[PDB]
């Protein structure tokens, strides 16, 4: 449950 | 009429919608309106990407960054940029500190970035791997041209040896039939001008040799209860700054619990001990 870098916010 | 606030969160939902030309579009009116904020620049740059046009999207970034010098998207993106634009060095670069950044607001990403930099290190040797000369060799130089020399009194002397008996239709396959009598022929001879103790073998760095973490190559491998091996240096910092789990199968782990790898350690001395590039990487 981290976060990507290829969205927008 | 509509507030950069709202302009993002517009754009925000295109972006999801996959509508990449219109949410860039949509950026772009909200930094008409507000040119003083990172968020909107970084984000085109995501648009701009997408839509495969690293010329705007390093510019973009060369605007997130005037504003916030310690952007880790910013710097991501603009490392991601440079290696459409085949700047391999800097690239791996701007990555590189934007993982360091990232690690040091403690921010999470995970494998986005060192797989993303690992990517780029491999994309970068690449380059300068197929630009190597190798320098053919002695027999070879030779033996290369006495096949090139039989093919020619068999294409260019004996190919219209029957004009008549054999048209265009005939031997335009009959020409390919023999062509590949002697592709092949050599063929076999490549293999053995490489085989023969010969460096001239593609020179890469294998997967399982790298950490599933640190995502390059181990110096100090262990294993977990789990089975996996990571990097004692960066599992290490992970067991204390993320948590005491496996950052892989999740699983209670506890740094007193870490197993050292020693054959590991030898397979992967080895390689380099044979290696020469490297570090180079």
């Amino acid at each position: 449950d981290t976060s990507r870098m290829e969205e927008v916010d | 009429s509509p507030s950069a606030q709202e302009l993002k969160e517009q754009g925000n939902r295109l972006f999801v919608g996959r509508k990449y030309p219109e949410a860039a579009a949509c950026y772009g009116r909200a930094i008409t309106r507000n040119p003083l904020v990172a968020v909107y620049y970084t984000n085109r740059a995501l648009c701009y990407l997408k839509m495969q046009q690293p010329e705007q999207a390093l510019a973009d970034c060369r605007r997130a960054l005037e504003l916030d010098g310690q952007s880790v998207k910013a710097h991501f993106f603009l490392g991601q940029c440079q290696l459409e634009m085949e700047s391999y060095d800097e690239a791996i670069a701007n990555l590189q500190r934007a993982y360091s950044l990232a690690k040091e607001q403690r921010l999470n990403f995970g494998d986005d970035i060192p797989s993303a930099l690992r990517i780029a290190k491999k994309k970068r040797w690449n380059s300068i791997e197929e630009r190597r000369i190798h320098q053919e060799s002695e027999l070879h130089s030779y033996l290369t041209r006495l096949i090139a020399a039989e093919r020619e009194r068999e294409l260019e002397e004996c190919q219209r040896n029957h004009e008549g008996h054999e048209d265009d239709g005939h031997i335009r396959a009959q020409q390919a039939c023999i062509e590949a009598k002697h592709d092949k022929y050599m063929a076999d001879m490549d293999e053995l001008f490489s085989q023969v103790d010969e460096k001239r073998k593609k020179r890469d760095i294998p997967d399982y040799l790298c950490g599933k973490i640190s995502f390059e190559l181990m110096r100090e491998p262990c294993i977990t209860p789990s089975g996996i091996t990571y990097d004692r240096k960066d599992i290490e910092e992970h067991l204390q700054r993320v948590g005491h789990f496996n950052p892989v199968t999740r699983s209670p782990l506890t740094q007193e619990q870490l197993i050292p790898n020693l054959a590991m350690k030898e397979v992967i001395d080895a390689f380099i001990s044979e290696n020469g590039w490297v570090e180079d990487y």
